[PDB]
């Protein structure tokens, strides 16, 4: 699971 | 929340559900939060850093379900969105703490009830010892690979991990600081996950329910040697104190 499915990257543009 | 159990807002009446309105009208879930006073919700800066504009956001209290109304809920605009000036992230999110001043269209803050109550902040630098069982709450993923969030609120129990244990290379190495708290399951079978960020880590500290942590980051979810990492609230009291007068 890439960083965009982790806690910390919610509501991020790159995701 | 990986594993654990389903619940309702009566079992975590300070829980705030934070949504963002998109340019087009569609509303999506962002993060959880904790009501610390009638007009103030506390959450994580990383939930908002990419879209720091207060007008985009909607905050619910007394809500047990994700995409349907809970009887007795209250809806709020964000009068002020305050992010921590010293936020930074690598893998570790530093100073991961935010404040949302809430106000209804009628101009009112939170009215306490059976489904809406505040959570006490901890005393400064006063945290429970390692191995203490604490609870976490959120609408976050039930599995790392899930595409959807659960419709029903969930909670689970994780155990506090010493800075020394979490410091280890085969854990998080240098990524974890003294301003962060690690917590996990002994079997790694239950954890917070994507969507749980900003939500409460609550511990029973000398008799009272206390907001010990804010869900912040982690490497995957319910993964061996990779605990959940939480913003250590008792290290941010002066920051919370000054900014809650804004």
């Amino acid at each position: 699971d890439g960083a965009c499915s982790w806690r910390g990257l919610e509501n991020h543009a790159m995701c | 929340i990986i594993g654990g159990e389903f619940t309702t807002i009566e079992n975590q009446p300070w829980f705030a559900a934070i949504y963002r309105r998109h340019r087009g009208g569609s509303v999506t879930y962002v993060c959880g939060g904790s009501l610390i006073s009638p007009c103030w919700v506390i959450s994580a800066t990383h939930c908002f850093i990419d879209y720091p504009k207060k007008e985009d956001y909607i905050v619910y209290l007394g809500r047990s379900r994700l995409n349907s109304n809970t009887q007795g809920e209250m809806k709020f605009e964000v009068e002020n969105l305050i992010l921590h000036k010293d936020y930074s992230a690598t893998l570790a999110h530093h100073n991961d703490i935010a404040l949302l001043k809430i106000r209804s269209k009628e101009g009112r803050c939170a009215q306490p009830s059976r489904t809406i109550q505040t959570i006490a902040l901890p005393s400064m630098y006063n945290d429970p010892q390692f191995g203490t069982s604490c609870e976490i709450t959120g609408f976050g993923k039930e599995q790392s690979t899930d595409y959807l969030y659960p419709e029903q609120l969930k909670m689970t129990v994780v155990k506090l991990i010493s800075h020394r244990e979490c410091q280890q290379p085969h854990y998080y190495g240098s990524e974890v600081t003294t301003k962060m708290l690690c917590a996990a399951d002994p079997q790694w079978k239950t954890d917070s996950c994507q969507g749980d960020s900003g939500g409460p880590l609550v511990c029973s500290l000398q008799g009272r329910m206390t907001l010990t942590g804010i869900v912040s980051w982690g490497r995957g979810c319910a993964l061996k040697d990779k605990p959940g990492v939480y913003t250590r609230v008792s290290h941010f009291l002066p920051w919370i104190r000054s900014h809650t007068k804004e």
